[PDB]
């Protein structure tokens, strides 16, 4: 029930 | 005939009813999608954008894809209006693709014919794309912009 942004993981 | 009548618009399906663009995944992921707005509301409207589409992991957003972390909720955001054509507005965190080409998010760019977008870059194995197909339908009648008939 909740949302994930991201940009790639380094 | 009645019941009968109902069943014959089951094979012949009447495409056309006041779609804007169309909306296809490539990359297999997202089903096929169509984007409409209606004419007499672009005929009136001459400021402003008559109808933008948003596109996410979102229920809410008016496109729903895979819910995909290089995604946002509102990924990227369609707009149709000015003076014909079509605009395409990116509004994700990893950024939207136009055919490789980053673009400036949240910024209006010229609909393109069969266009597509990219999204999820970053990562090689991250990226998902999708192509927009428009109608020329509404291009026929966007060029008359004449009202004579009822919907």
């Amino acid at each position: 029930n909740d949302p994930d942004t991201l940009e790639i993981y380094s | 005939a009645t019941q009968r009548f109902l069943i014959e618009k089951f094979s012949q399906e009447q495409i056309g009813e006041n779609i804007v663009c169309r909306v296809i995944c490539t990359t297999g992921q997202i089903p096929i999608r169509d984007l409409s707005a209606d004419i007499s509301q672009v005929l009136k409207e001459k400021r402003s954008i008559k109808k933008v589409w948003t596109f996410g992991r979102n229920p809410a957003c008016d496109y729903h894809l895979g819910n995909i972390s290089r995604l946002s909720n509102k990924h990227f955001q369609i707009l149709l209006g000015e003076d014909g054509n079509l605009l395409l507005n990116d509004i994700s965190t990893n950024g939207t693709w136009l055919n490789g080409q980053k673009v400036e998010k949240n910024s209006n760019q010229l609909l393109s014919q069969g266009d597509e977008i990219t999204v999820g870059v970053g990562v090689e194995s991250d990226i998902l794309s999708l192509v927009i197909f428009i109608n020329d339908k509404f291009k026929q009648c966007l060029e008359q912009n004449k009202v004579d008939r009822i919907r």
